[PDB]
């Protein structure tokens, strides 16, 4: 019932509310996609690994 | 500026006062030329409302950026001084020569356009190496040998004394000398008299110089050498100590002798690579040439082999005249007296004595020299 | 412009980064590098049984401080190479100590550390990084501790050797085992003069401890002599 | 006559030329800033459009887009990845994942697609200047020009005949020879003979620092090739890039294992370079890797040896094309006094006879004269002579 | 196995072969300056290589990061091993997969770490030697397939003259020929082509043959 999450940028911080995507949908380690204007995640990027290995 | 750049008739004939009249009539109607657009549509003063809008155009704050690549439409790609890669055009002022990888290129602060260029006055690698001064007296004061005097200066000053000479005869100055001789045979006081008379830049490396602690640093500063001397001047750039490439082993580098001989490969490459490297002159001396590796010496690379042997008896006359040229010596005692007191007394010998018979005199504060001073002066330069 | 010295600090507004005001001391990285140092400043005075040594050293180095025409009337060369050698620290360390000490020179003594690098530069390619910091504090003196360490010395002797044009400037090494130095460094040129510091005798101790027991609360009645009778030529 | 009547004239009119261009505007020496005359057009629109409608447009890298729409990720290599998306001005087939490129300063969206990074490491060794080193100047070898020509130019002159024949062209070549027998003039002279580009990888250029720093520059430089129509890559020194695999106990000389173990892979296998032709040139080549020497990358083998009796006779007649010497001297007298000498030598013969000749009073060479310089720098300087250490190629 | 043994040709016809998607790693490619930067550039290979269950990863020239650990304070390539290690364990053991195969390819097996070869990291090791007679003579066929000659060449006498040739240099000599032929204007290669081919492959010169006649 709770959501934690870190910005790309050092920067960690935390909403009471999930968002889009209610916590039985992601998982932890997950990447997804937050708003950089009011700091709430948005949707959840797919996936995508280093281009060194793609 | 470079206007005209005839000066070949070098007296009152009337062709030169011809060329002078032609001159003057030309900047005279450009001057007529350019004065009327000011008569006519001046619309502003183009002495001060120029700069004065260029400073208010371009960023006021300019920053201390730096140029990685080459965008010649417009636009430039940097990393900003944070670090956040930057897409800058270029500007007006551009002046678009030194688009060089390194240079600071000054943003504007409006919008961080191209604002301004870096002056670099820095050389860091150079200037741990450039001769401010000349070392000596010219070459007068080296004295005795001058075998190699007329081949170093054939190898060096000749081609830049006058450099028709070797081109009326259909060839290029002599690769590299090399100086090899015995210990304290005066290899650096030969470096001394080519520093004094040199007319180029000259650089000084020490031996060991070139070995670094970190592994794959030495090919890196002898690249730099390289850069830094052929990037900057004609140049006669000695690396004194050259037996130190693989004959001194420290524990400082990381590598073993697969780092010496990498830097030997590198110094090697830098002399006879695979480019032009210019007007540039090497001159190296070692005093244990047996181990340094047979490639760097191959006719190609170090063209002139030079031997420097011990003063002659006949040579240790002037030497020792020449040393002691200013000492107020009693006539007491007779120099050949110690002239032969060696039987191998090589040129740092003899300035060895002179200096202990000058401070035996000292400790007693007198005026002159004594032979007494002299003896005792032996025995403690030689015998230790 | 001029009264703001360059490398040195001056206020900067932050909406616009104007100048607003100097820095009057922000830092001399010399200092910093001798605190790291911690050399023990000592004094002539209490110069334990060297009092030749310290004449020599005084007629090696010094004498052309007090009196630059000295080897102009006799017209020799300026002195270049002073080293301390002997039983390790018998005193020598401290002989260097009060040369500096009655001679007011700039002492650097370095170990070949990493740390101090930080402010000689960036990547110290030469060993030409000291000089710059001597360079523009003339009245300095050069100090080195006891097979690379014979290598910066070897650069740095053949840099102060004709290479280097400044005038009086002087640097000492000292170290032990004379015998096992550099034959390269052994040249007749490079070391000047050379000073050797004896173990002390008993006839030495007793000016040793009346500078050492001096800062004691001793006893009424000392009898110091004995004592230095047992002390048979330890060190210094 | 009149002395004083014209150097004051001419002064006069030196000074008012300076007088004079002092009122239009070059002095005010800057710091990196253009002539007056140079920056005109930006004063009050050009500035105004140089600098008002353009934006900095930060660059940055791409990971990959999300499909079932644009879904393009944006990433900073040092501030911050976010979701992001291209401008108006991009094409949606040009989406690349993993591409440099900048985004909207303000919209954060890429509005302009960029090139690959050139990682200026390998990108300051590229030749954009031929030697010059022709095909007249580099005579002894013939047969190492023709088997050369075979590898980088014939292949290439008239591409119809491969082709036709149903055969590929050789790979590679490899030129190991005694130090000084002629490998970098004669690979300044492939340089300044073919038009496709050459690297030139200095077998030292290679070693980096970090672990695995210097394989990285193999492969930069081998992409800044492929990226190219056609390239030739001719590494010197190649004997210190990696000789061979022998760890024994401690880790020891592992290290340039890998930088050669990477400069063979972008070599052969797994779409190799193709378009890319090697041309090695090696002193000591006794220590060369069984596989760097495998055929089908280095294929050639090709060795450049001494002058036997009639290579230092075109050495002579071609090192000698600009000598004032006289007309009655005996060249092949010379070649036949010169046992086993390097080509590089006889440039140096040529040399030193020359300086002998310049030396008292004469103003041309003479036969006597290079006969006392070969006494010198092969008679004299046979003392290390580089030629014994290096003969058995070890 | 050596040198030219074959073994890309092996990769190659297995990639065309199967009906899934194969993993190219190089052996030296997987490394970086940073500490560790390696072992996660081969587990997002090992993830990549899971995220197509039928797939096959190839890590060729396994040697680079198959080297035998050392015992030694200053070095060692430590980030070597650490990349070694990493992938050992992405291989099987804790928490591995049993849905792709990884065909791995090395010059020098002796060179190989031990815990390489250690059965669940590898199971079957196998060895490709270089043809002796008969594969010799296929070679030449195979690599010779497009290649137009008059019916005057013996393939097996040129294999009988080509002894202890690699296959990589077997085909290496057809190519020799069809540029000596090139060199000839003619249309076909003659036996004696292929002949003078072969001694061109080997690069060994003669001079004056008197001292073995
Ligand atoms: N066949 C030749 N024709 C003309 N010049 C030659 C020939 N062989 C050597 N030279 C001379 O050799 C010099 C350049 O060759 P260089 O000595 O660099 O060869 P190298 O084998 O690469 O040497 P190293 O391997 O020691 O670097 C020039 O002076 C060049 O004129
Ligand atoms: N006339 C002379 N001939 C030779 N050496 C001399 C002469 N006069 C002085 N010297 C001494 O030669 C030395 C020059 O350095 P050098 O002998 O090259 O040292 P090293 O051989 O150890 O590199 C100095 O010690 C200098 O005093």
């Amino acid at each position: 019932k709770c959501v934690v999450l870190k910005t790309s940028t050092r920067q960690t911080i935390f909403l009471p509310v999930v968002g889009l995507v209610d916590p039985d949908k992601l998982k932890p380690g997950d990447l997804v996609g937050v708003n950089k204007d009011s700091y709430l995640i948005l949707d959840t990027l797919p996936s995508e690994y280093d281009s060194r290995v793609k | 500026a470079a206007r005209i750049p005839t000066v070949t008739p070098l007296t009152k004939c009337k062709l030169r006062l011809l060329k002078l009249e032609r001159i003057k009539d030309y900047l005279l109607m450009e001057e007529e030329f350019v004065a009327n657009q000011e008569r006519l549509k001046p619309q502003e003063e183009k002495t001060e409302e120029d700069r004065s809008k260029v400073d208010d155009i371009r960023g006021s704050p300019m920053s201390v950026g730096s140029l990685e690549e080459l965008i010649d439409e417009n636009h430039a790609i940097v990393s900003s001084s944070v670090g956040p890669e930057y897409y800058v055009s270029i500007m007006s002022f551009v002046d678009k020569d030194q688009l060089e990888p390194g240079c600071s290129i000054l943003m504007h602060n409006k919008v961080l356009s191209v604002v301004g260029l870096l002056q670099d006055e820095v050389d860091p690698m150079v200037s741990v190496m450039k001769v401010e001064k000349a070392p000596l007296e010219s070459y007068a004061d080296i004295g005795g040998l001058d075998p190699q005097i007329q081949e170093i200066k054939e190898a060096v000053e000749l081609p830049l004394t006058h450099p028709e000479l070797y081109e009326d005869i259909g060839i290029k100055p002599p690769k590299g000398v090399i100086l090899y001789g015995e210990p304290g045979t005066g290899k650096t006081l030969l470096a001394k008299a080519v520093a004094n008379s040199t007319s180029a830049t000259f650089l000084r490396v020490v031996g060991s110089e070139l070995i670094q602690k970190y592994l794959g640093d030495g090919p890196k500063l002898v690249r730099e050498l390289f850069r830094v001397a052929d990037d900057l001047s004609p140049s006669i750039v000695f690396i004194d100590e050259i037996d130190a490439v693989g004959t001194k082993r420290y524990d400082a580098h990381s590598g073993g002798e697969r780092e010496i001989q990498r830097t030997m490969l590198e110094l090697l490459n830098q002399l006879d690579g695979f480019d032009s490297r210019g007007d540039v002159k090497v001159i190296l001396a070692t005093n244990k040439i047996e181990s340094l590796d047979p490639a760097l010496l191959r006719p190609g690379r170090i063209d002139r082999k030079i031997e420097f042997p011990l003063p002659d008896i006949k040579t240790r006359r002037r030497i020792f005249t020449i040393h002691t040229s200013k000492m107020t010596l009693s006539d007491d005692v007779n120099l050949e007296e110690f002239v032969m007191t060696k039987d191998e007394f090589s040129g740092a010998d003899i300035k060895a004595i002179c200096t202990e018979a000058g401070l035996l005199a000292l400790r007693e504060r007198r005026m002159k020299v004594t032979h007494t001073d002299f003896k005792k002066a032996k025995e403690k330069v030689m015998f230790k | 412009i001029t009264k703001l010295t360059p490398t040195t600090r001056v206020a900067l507004r932050n909406d616009s980064y104007v100048l607003h005001l100097v820095l009057p001391s922000k830092v001399d990285p010399l200092v910093n590098l001798m605190k790291v140092e911690k050399v023990p400043d000592s004094t002539y005075d209490m110069i334990g049984g060297l009092d030749q040594q310290i004449k020599e050293i005084k007629e090696v180095i010094e004498l052309p401080i007090k009196h630059p025409e000295l080897f102009e009337s006799l017209g020799i060369a300026q002195p270049k190479g002073v080293l301390l050698y002997g039983p390790p620290g018998t005193g020598k360390t401290l002989l260097a100590r009060a040369v500096a000490h009655h001679t007011d020179c700039t002492f650097i003594r370095v170990s070949g550390s990493e740390l101090v690098q930080k402010y000689i530069g960036e990547g110290s390619r030469m060993v030409r990084e000291l000089f710059v910091m001597a360079r523009e504090h003339a009245p300095s003196i050069i100090f080195m501790d006891e097979s690379e360490v014979q290598r910066t010395m070897l650069e740095l002797l053949n840099q102060l050797d004709g290479f280097e044009a400044s005038n009086k400037i002087k640097v000492l090494m000292a170290t032990n085992r004379i015998d096992i130095l550099d034959p390269a460094l052994l040249r007749p040129g490079r070391i000047d003069r050379k000073i050797e510091f004896p173990n002390p005798t008993e006839e030495s101790r007793f000016d040793i401890l009346k500078i050492h027991s001096r800062r004691m609360n001793l006893m009424r009645g000392i009898d110091l002599k004995k004592i230095g009778d047992k002390m048979n030529g330890a060190s210094g | 006559p009149y002395s004083a009547s014209i150097k004051k004239v001419e002064k006069e009119i030196k000074d008012m030329s300076k007088k004079v261009n002092d009122l239009i505007g070059i002095k005010e020496s800057d710091t990196g800033l253009a002539a007056p005359s140079q920056w005109d057009l930006v004063s009050d629109k050009q500035m105004m459009q140089e600098e008002q409608p353009l934006q900095v447009a930060r660059c940055t890298k791409i990971i990959n887009p999300n499909t079932e729409d644009a879904k393009y990720v944006i990433n900073v290599k040092q501030i911050a990845k976010f979701v992001v998306g291209l401008g108006d001005k991009v094409s949606p087939t040009d989406i690349e994942e993993g591409m440099r490129v900048g985004v909207d300063r303000n919209k954060y969206q890429i509005q302009i697609p960029l090139p690959p990074k050139i990682d200026p490491s390998v990108t300051m060794m590229t030749v954009e200047e031929k030697p010059d080193v022709t095909y007249n100047d580099v005579g002894g070898c013939k047969e190492q020009i023709e088997k050369m020509r075979e590898v980088v130019e014939l292949p290439m002159l008239h591409p119809e005949k491969f082709v036709k024949l149903g055969i590929d062209p050789p790979k590679g070549v490899l030129c190991y020879g005694p130090p000084g027998t002629g490998k970098t003039l004669l690979a300044r002279a492939v340089a300044n003979r073919t038009d496709a580009c050459f690297i030139r990888v200095i077998g030292s250029e290679l070693v980096q620092k970090y672990v695995g720093e210097g394989a990285r520059m193999v492969r930069e430089l081998f992409q800044m090739a492929r990226s190219k129509k056609a390239c030739i890559v001719f590494f010197d020194e190649v004997d210190a890039i990696g000789g061979a695999r022998f760890d024994d106990g401690v880790g020891g000389d592992n290290e340039v294992q890998r930088t050669m173990l990477e400069i063979v892979n972008q070599l052969d296998g797994f779409d190799a370079r193709g378009n890319i032709k090697v041309l090695m040139a090696t002193n000591r080549p006794d220590t060369l890797d069984p596989a760097l020497l495998r055929p089908g990358r280095l294929d050639r083998k090709v060795e450049f040896g001494l002058p036997d009796l009639e290579g230092r006779t075109q050495i002579f007649k071609i090192h000698t094309r600009t000598m004032n010497c006289e007309r009655d001297i005996r060249f092949e007298l010379l070649a036949r006094l010169c046992p086993n000498s390097t080509g590089a030598d006889i440039r140096s013969v040529c040399t030193e006879a020359g300086m002998y000749a310049i030396r008292a009073r004469r103003k041309t060479v003479t036969e006597k004269d290079f006969l006392d310089a070969v006494n010198k720098v092969i008679k004299g300087y046979q003392k290390f002579s580089a030629t014994p250490k290096y003969m058995v190629y070890n | 196995g050596p040198p030219g043994t074959g073994k890309t040709l092996m990769a190659r016809a297995c990639a065309a072969q199967t009906n899934a998607t194969f993993l190219k790693l190089a052996g030296p490619q997987l490394v970086q300056m940073f500490i560790g930067d390696g072992a996660k550039l081969v587990r997002d290979a090992f993830q990549l290589a899971k995220e197509k269950a039928p797939c096959i990863i190839f890590i060729d020239e396994i040697d680079a990061i198959g080297t035998k650990r050392f015992d030694s304070e200053v070095s060692g390539d430590r980030e070597v091993q650490r990349t070694m290690l990493e992938l050992l364990n992405q291989l099987d053991g804790f928490s591995s997969d049993e849905r792709i195969k990884v065909i791995a390819a090395t010059n020098r097996a002796d060179i190989l770490d031990p815990a390489l070869m250690r059965s669940g990291r590898l199971d079957r090791k196998i060895e490709f030697p270089h043809p002796t007679e008969e594969a010799r003579a296929r070679i030449l066929q195979i690599h010779s397939r497009k290649m137009n000659v008059h019916p005057d060449v013996n393939f097996e006498e040129l294999a009988r003259s080509t002894d202890d040739f690699n296959g990589a240099q077997l085909k290496a000599v057809c190519v020799e020929a069809g540029m000596l032929a090139l060199r000839r204007d003619a249309t076909e290669v003659n036996h004696e082509d292929f002949n003078e081919g072969i001694i061109q492959v080997q690069a060994k010169k003669k001079a004056s043959l008197n001292y073995y006649a």
